[PDB]
């Protein structure tokens, strides 16, 4: 599985910056990280695709970026609704396919 | 426009057999591979199963390979999930997605863009 | 080439399963010349058939294939010690003669191009 | 047989992906007997020369064939869901034209005999 | 096509085995009529024969098809230097002539027949 | 009326070769596949070699892997089994056995139907 | 390996049932499972086969049955004949092929 | 007449990315496979890389499987090897060296009969 | 990977007999074993290759031999040149191709 910050502190207008580190077979070797945001109560809701690709329908706030073995969500001008849990999936090959990481629960 | 409806959940018993399943509106069922995403009350999403669109191509996370059997209509637009002895681990709410591969004549879909209520399964 | 042609025609069919290469290598080669270009050419043609329906199951450069097809006891509902012990390929043809088709285009197109299409798509994985 | 033949003309090129067994078992079949024998060892000899195609490539028995080729965009920059779901192979074909023997001399030299000189020298280890 | 026809045949045998779809490509194409219609369709028999030879082999679409038959130093005790990088296919062709047929019987019924066998036995497991 | 009689038994060094040996009479030896099956002196079955009707695809045991071999001539009636440096852990009763497999002609045979005496080899 | 009760007790006249209890690729996957009874002394002899199957020569008090990932056989009617080391195997796939359980003693 | 000349050795961080090279001269570069070999200072040899004589088939050890990759120029007689994400036990002088496996149409060559000078790797 | 002694010695005019044990898969299974010298900061060289045959420029004094899953390398008439750092390498399959076993130092 991925790793990813237990919880991200942010304050209204600023911006914050989720991370997700995996191995070099995973994140380094697919360009396919994916973004998920799951309000409290709701089920999860796609926000970032194939890294920095973006579904129809989402603010540019959100935006994603990759780095050797390691991607980051940037939410710009962070908001109330902003606030909830979010997930990195990567996809891992085709003997394991989907790896996720733990929750990240955001603060504003 | 597009709802994903999961039914079937229930509570169960420590290797008791159970029929998650999930319907769908607003698309083209037959066009889309499905996939089911597992969230423990108290961790993150777990993915569990993956089918194609036709529905002869089915994938599953090793811990659940000889149980776990997915399977998928397209005419009556319904996804469904048979769970034999189940354990304990197997606790969580299950939501049915679309998406986790697609056909060679489509573009890449290594994303799930469109997921469903939730249903709970305690055992 | 033409010793043993047809000499497991009253074997059972599991021992005349293993003399295929010798009715394998036997099927292919003024007016009078016409006419034996035309059995000639017809010749080709049908083995060029039969390959193409071989072709068209996954079966190519095979002389037995294995498929993802059931047998229906509709078909036949004898045992295999029946078939391949105690009959020939003779009164085996006799026998499925009116389902032929029916496996043939069970083989045609639902096996082979679901087949086919599945592994373009593991492919892609 | 010929039900079906060419019906997917004027279907997307996905779904006319489907039928391919359709077009495939339709391409085989005095002064004037001369004339269709000639007319039928030219459909044989035609039909010969796509399969010796389909087999230099590593594709023989197959309908469908992946390749190790990658696609260029100079021959085409058209997206997946223009060609395949919103175009006839006719276009396609009348698109591709001009590319055609470049992607075939990519298949027959290149790809294959690498590829075949690389599997005996794995069978070698 | 005719580009580069027999144009390894005084190369090394490693060095003509490079270029083999250059020869296999140019295998395929009144009274006057008749007599080159009957040249053509002995031409496509001969194709066929050819590849009903390949194909009882397991080497079905493949120009370099390696098999499970040992060679015999009775057939050539050459080593590997002198045949690839010190002789040609014609030469080879010339020392191996009077044991063509034993290879040929070899690779046709006991490999072929005994590999595939043991390939649906497995398909059993 | 089918008889099978073990041979080659004796008393090996740790790492030593032996070559166990079983004659058959009462059926066609060449029909039928045969197996290896040892019992240790306090412990129970293991299943340790297959091989098939004609001879020509073998398994073992993943423990007896690459050091024991198994063969069989369907002209004498005879199955052998080459068992080179030899652990302490081979030390048991070895049974040669008809079945395990079947050729696609005939029906499933997934059992052992007719053992031998057996062999005692200590090493 | 399979796990089969070490001793098993019976009187004669009634029934008795032993047990043979395996994960979920032998057992529950494959319909092939097979009892053998060795005799003190002696070589195994095949009891049932393919679950429920009987070979010719052995009598009905012996029968088997499979539920799940479970297989079971009864000996009806015990007799001091049937005294002896029981053992249930179970065809486990292609790459590991025959797995025994431990012997159980009947005593009658 | 055999020579090889390695270059591009340096000191490198934890998780950074190097490129080894080996020049060659004395032979036909195009008819021989190459291998990478290291040595630890304080520890024996250890094999890295193969590359075949066209250079198409590239094999690695199972540590540097993913993060090291080998090629080869046989217009330029040069070898690389690219090394990313360099871990601390990586540190060794690497050597090039001719052989480790051969064509269909030569003679087995599982050993290296030529080695390089050396080039020291610390990180 | 292989066991080969830490040290060997041996006295001027005599013979010496460095050895390379190994499991059942590298040496029991293939007869591709070579034989390394490597003098104190040099380059290694190779001695013997294919368990028996020697490269062309290399005296008879080196000379190797196998048996079972054992190689051995025997330098008779040992001279100064001699005393160097040895190691063994054999060929153990296509997955894993090449494996090393630790030096050995040659005081004459
Ligand atoms: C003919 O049948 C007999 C017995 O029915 C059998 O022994 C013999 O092998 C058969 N011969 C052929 C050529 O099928
Ligand atoms: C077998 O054939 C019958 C008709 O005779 C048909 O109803 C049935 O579905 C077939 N079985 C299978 C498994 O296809
Ligand atoms: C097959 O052929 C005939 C002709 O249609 C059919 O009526 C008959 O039932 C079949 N015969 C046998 C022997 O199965
Ligand atoms: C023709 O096109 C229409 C819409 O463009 C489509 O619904 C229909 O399936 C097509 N038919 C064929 C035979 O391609
Ligand atoms: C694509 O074609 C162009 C010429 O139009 C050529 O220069 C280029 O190298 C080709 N690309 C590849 C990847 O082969
Ligand atoms: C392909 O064909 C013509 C004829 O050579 C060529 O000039 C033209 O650019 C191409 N046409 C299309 C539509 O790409
Ligand atoms: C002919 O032989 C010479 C030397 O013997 C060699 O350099 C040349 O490549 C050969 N040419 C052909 C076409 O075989
Ligand atoms: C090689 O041929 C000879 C006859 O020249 C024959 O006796 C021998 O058995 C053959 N060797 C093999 C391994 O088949
Ligand atoms: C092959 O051909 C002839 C004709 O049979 C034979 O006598 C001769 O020994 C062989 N020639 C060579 C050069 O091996």
């Amino acid at each position: 599985a991925l790793t990813q910050p237990p919880s991200v502190s942010g304050s209204p207008g600023q911006s914050v910056t989720i991370s997700c580190t995996g191995t070099s077979s995973d994140i380094g070797s697919y360009n396919y990280v994916s973004w998920y945001q799951q309000h409290p109560g709701k089920a999860p809701k796609l926000m970032i695709y194939d890294v920095t690709q973006r579904p129809s329908g989402v603010s540019d706030r959100f935006s994603g970026s990759k780095s050797g073995n390691t991607a980051s969500l940037t939410i710009s001008g962070l908001q109330a609704d902003d606030e909830a849990d979010y997930y990195c999936s990567a996809y891992a090959g085709r003997q394991t396919f989907y790896i996720f990481g733990g929750g990240t629960r955001l603060t504003v | 426009e597009v709802q994903l409806v999961e039914t079937g959940g229930g509570l169960v018993q420590p290797g008791g057999s159970l029929k998650l399943s999930c319907r769908a509106s607003g698309y083209t069922f037959s066009s889309f591979a499905m996939s089911w995403v597992r969230q423990a009350p108290g961790k993150g999403l777990e993915w569990v199963s993956l089918i194609n669109d036709r529905g002869g191509l089915t994938f599953y996370v090793d811990s659940v390979k000889g149980r776990f059997t997915i399977s998928r209509d397209n005419s009556k637009n319904t996804l469904s999930l048979q769970m034999h002895s189940l354990r304990d681990g197997d606790t969580a709410v299950y939501y049915c997605a679309t998406g986790g591969m697609s056909s060679a004549l489509q573009s890449s879909k290594y994303y799930f863009d469109f997921w469903g209520q939730g249903a709970l399964v305690t055992v | 080439v033409f010793l043993g042609f047809l000499g497991a025609a009253g074997s059972t069919m599991g021992a005349a399963s293993m003399t295929l290469t010798v009715q394998a290598r036997n099927l292919l080669s003024t007016v009078w010349g016409i006419k034996q270009l035309q059995a000639r050419v017809l010749a080709v043609e049908r083995y060029l058939r039969d390959q193409q329906l071989l072709g068209i199951w996954g079966c190519s450069g095979k002389l037995i294939c294995c498929t993802n097809v059931p047998w229906n006891s509709s078909w036949s509902n004898r045992n295999l010690s029946e078939i391949w012990d105690n009959m020939t390929w003779l009164q085996w043809d006799k026998e499925i003669s009116n389902y032929t088709q029916i496996i043939y285009g069970l083989l045609e197109e639902s096996q082979n191009q679901q087949e086919k299409n599945e592994q373009d798509l593991l492919a892609l994985d």
